[PDB]
C-alpha cells in the first residue's frame, strides 16, 4: 500500500535520502554537532548559524578534504552517493542530473541564505559543490547548456578568472536550469523548504 | 623550482618559481595561470600571511611546498 500519491512520494523520499547523504558526509561518530547543524539547516530557507569564521573553515576542511582528493569526488565517496540514491545501475544522464541537483543544494548551503553571509562563504562547501558539478559534467555534458556555462559556474565557485563569487546567485542560476530541464530530479533532491 | 598553490576550495595551481621571487611575483604568476587579480589574493604558508615585498626564501618555502590561497568568496 502506497500512503502517498505517486507525484507526492518525492516529498517524503527526497528528505529521507538527503538525510542519509548527510550521515555519509558528516559522520555521527566524529561530527555529531555539525551533522545536526546540517540537518537542521534543511528545515528553512534562512539560517542564523553561519560557518564562515576561521574555526568553522577549519572544521569543514577536516570533513570534506578526505572526500575531495585533488579537488574531485573520491571514487569511494561517489559510489556512496550512488548507493544512497539507488543509482548504481542508472543511466549516466540520470546520475548526472542527480549530481547536478546535489551540487545546487550544496551551493545553497554555502550561500548567504544558509551557512554563508553576504561577503563570505564556507570554501569547503563551495569546493564540494563544484566537484559534484564536475562529476555531473563528466557523466553527461549534455545536461549543461554549454561548456562555457559549466566553466562560468565552476569559476564562480572557485573565484577564478575574475568571476563573481556570490553563491546565492550561483545556486539560483543552477536551480533555475534544473527546474527548466529536470524539475522532477530537482524535487527529489532539494530540501523542501529550499525549493 | 616547483611549488603548489591550493585554494581553500580545493583548486591546485602549479608554479615555477625561484627562492628569490617576491610574494608579489608569485601573485602575478597566479594571475597568469588562473586570472585572479593580485590585490584579491591572500597567500598563506605555515599559518603566516605572506607579505608582498618579501621573498619566498624569507618564509623558508622550499621545493614542492604548498601555499594556501585565500580568496574573499561571497555568499
Amino acid at each position: 500500500h502506497h500512503h502517498h500519491s505517486s507525484g507526492l512520494e518525492v516529498l517524503f523520499q527526497g528528505p529521507r535520502r538527503f538525510g542519509e547523504l548527510i550521515d555519509i558526509i558528516l559522520s555521527t561518530e566524529e561530527h555529531g554537532e555539525l551533522n545536526q547543524q546540517f540537518l537542521a539547516a534543511t528545515n528553512q530557507k534562512h539560517s542564523t548559524v553561519k560557518l564562515i569564521d576561521d574555526a568553522s573553515v577549519s572544521r569543514l576542511a577536516t570533513i570534506f578534504d578526505p572526500l575531495l582528493p585533488e579537488g574531485k569526488l573520491s571514487p569511494a565517496h561517489y559510489q556512496h552517493i550512488l548507493s544512497a540514491y539507488h543509482l548504481t545501475d542508472a543511466t549516466p544522464q540520470k546520475q548526472a542530473e542527480t549530481l547536478f541537483c546535489l551540487s545546487t543544494a550544496f551551493a545553497r548551503y554555502s550561500s548567504s541564505a544558509i551557512f554563508g553571509t553576504e561577503h563570505d562563504s564556507p570554501p569547503a562547501l563551495r569546493g564540494y559543490a563544484e566537484a559534484l558539478m564536475q562529476k555531473a559534467w563528466e557523466l553527461s555534458p549534455a545536461i549543461f547548456p554549454s561548456s562555457e556555462q559549466f566553466t562560468e559556474w565552476s569559476d564562480r565557485f572557485h573565484g577564478l578568472h575574475g568571476a563573481f563569487t556570490c553563491t546565492s546567485v550561483v545556486a539560483d542560476s543552477m536551480q533555475r536550469h534544473a527546474r527548466k530541464y529536470f524539475p522532477s530530479v530537482l524535487s527529489s533532491i532539494l530540501p523542501l523548504a529550499w525549493a | 623550482m616547483q611549488i603548489f598553490v591550493k585554494t581553500l576550495t580545493g583548486k591546485t595551481i602549479t608554479l615555477e618559481v625561484e627562492p628569490s621571487d617576491t610574494i608579489e611575483n608569485v601573485k602575478a604568476k597566479i594571475q597568469d595561470k588562473e586570472g585572479i587579480p593580485p590585490d584579491q589574493q591572500r597567500l598563506i604558508f605555515a599559518g603566516k600571511q605572506l607579505e608582498d615585498g618579501r621573498t619566498l626564501s624569507d618564509y623558508n618555502i622550499q621545493k614542492e611546498s604548498t601555499l594556501h590561497l585565500v580568496l574573499r568568496l561571497r555568499g
